């Protein structure tokens, strides 16, 4: 954690499902965004953090 | 493992986002269509309902 | 010389064109388009905002 990584997705399509449905994801929760309104959206500038 | 639930380790990890604010590339599964000139219609434009 | 009638119309024009200047407002919401508001929300929070 003190030195985590992040990373950078660009240039992709979106598929949500995917990970939503995989049975290990027990906690999905967003806070700009509703958690099923994905896939219904674009996205530029896109990071993640692990 | 021999500590309880609340101390095993949790894999973490965060999605950074802006909306809608610059040229978006990755999309969702939507597919796309020819638009129209002239005519009331209604469109997605990259988010733009 | 007649300025009060050019009054009477700058009056209006600056009223009604302030109405047209309020909708830039977020009120406190995500964003000042209800679009967006429907397309990103689930109907608990959109509805809230």
């Amino acid at each position: 954690v003190y030195a985590w990584n992040r990373k950078r997705i660009s240039n992709c399509v979106a598929d949500y499902s995917v990970l939503y449905n995989l049975a290990p994801f027990f906690t999905f929760k967003c806070y700009g965004v509703s958690p099923t309104k994905l896939n219904d959206l674009c996205f530029t500038n896109v990071y993640a953090d692990s | 493992p021999t500590y309880g639930v609340g101390h095993q380790p949790y894999r973490v990890v965060v999605l950074s986002f802006e909306l809608l604010h610059a040229p978006a590339t990755v999309c969702g599964p939507k597919k796309s269509t020819n638009l129209v000139k002239n005519k009331c219609v209604n469109f997605n434009f990259n988010g733009l309902k | 010389a007649l300025g009060k009638l050019q009054d009477v119309v700058n009056h209006n024009a600056q009223a009604l064109n302030t109405l047209v200047k309020q909708l830039s407002s977020k009120f406190g919401a995500i964003s000042s388009v209800l679009n967006d508001i429907f397309s990103r929300l689930d109907p608990p929070e959109a509805e809230v905002q």
